């Protein structure tokens, strides 16, 4: 965690000094935090759309999510492993990301998948190893 | 929204995410829907399946009006079944479910009529 660069990104992307959640995800995203629908919307329902700082904090704190390891992610990618490899297809992991819990288009997990490795067999173990770094 | 976003899933369901569904695993994706094709019909059907002809299939082949026809049947229909000797003529005939059986009632639910089953199904699909 950089407790600098948090005061830093937050005036930069600040407006009339309420920050918009789409911001303060960016923000969030910019740090290293993940936020999810789920933590996005649990805020909307609070103070709106536009909040200070000191609704700011209390995001950055329901985007920490310290219980995610190797085996929190993949409750989805091993329920599709019935070959038993381990190696899984990329357009197999690919509609998975598209059509289930995040709106990830097409281009978006596509991309991902080639940048992490180049093969179609691609271990949904050593995936989740860098994505969540 | 529509069928059209609701088809695509059910795909990535039965092929299991996979690009080319198996003949058999193809089968069970047209009927959960209410799709069943004649002797020479099922014989039109390609070598090799994908997503992009399903849909195409999707589109021709399911009931919109009245999404589950194949269900009535008037003498079936109006006609009450008790839940035990239904359930005795699906053991006999089955071809796919183990335990999930206990489920399909309780999606209905000891008297039972064929427009009840077809009624909820509308709203589980």
């Amino acid at each position: 965690v950089d407790e600098s660069d948090v005061r830093i990104y937050f005036n930069e992307k600040s407006s009339g000094g309420k920050i918009s959640i789409d911001n303060a995800s960016y923000n969030a995203r910019k740090l290293g935090l993940a936020p999810s629908s789920i933590d996005e919307k649990k805020i909307k329902e609070l103070y709106g759309d536009n909040l200070t700082y000191e609704q700011y904090l209390e995001y950055l704190s329901i985007c920490v999510h310290d219980k995610d390891n190797v085996e929190e992610l993949i409750k989805m990618f091993a329920h599709f492993d019935n070959n038993c490899t381990g190696y899984l297809t990329k357009s197999q992991m690919k509609n998975i990301l598209t059509t289930w819990g995040d709106a990830l288009t097409d281009q978006e997990a596509i991309d991902a998948l080639n940048a992490f490795s180049s093969e179609d067999n691609i271990d949904y173990k050593l995936f989740c190893e860098d994505i969540l770094q | 929204s529509d069928m059209e976003e609701k088809f695509r899933e059910a795909f990535i369901l039965f092929s299991s995410c996979s690009d080319h569904i198996e003949m058999y695993k193809f089968f069970e994706l047209m009927n959960s829907f209410g799709i069943i094709l004649t002797n020479d019909e099922k014989a039109a059907l390609p070598n090799d399946i994908n997503m992009d002809y399903w849909l195409n299939f999707a589109k021709k082949h399911y009931n919109y009006e009245q999404p589950f026809k194949h269900i009535n049947n008037e003498q079936n229909t109006n006609v009450q079944i008790k839940i035990d000797n239904f359930l005795g003529i699906m053991k006999a005939l089955d071809t796919r479910l183990t335990e999930s059986d206990l489920n399909i009632l309780l999606q209905i639910t000891s008297t039972l009529n064929l427009k009840t089953v077809s009624q909820k199904l509308t709203e589980s699909i």
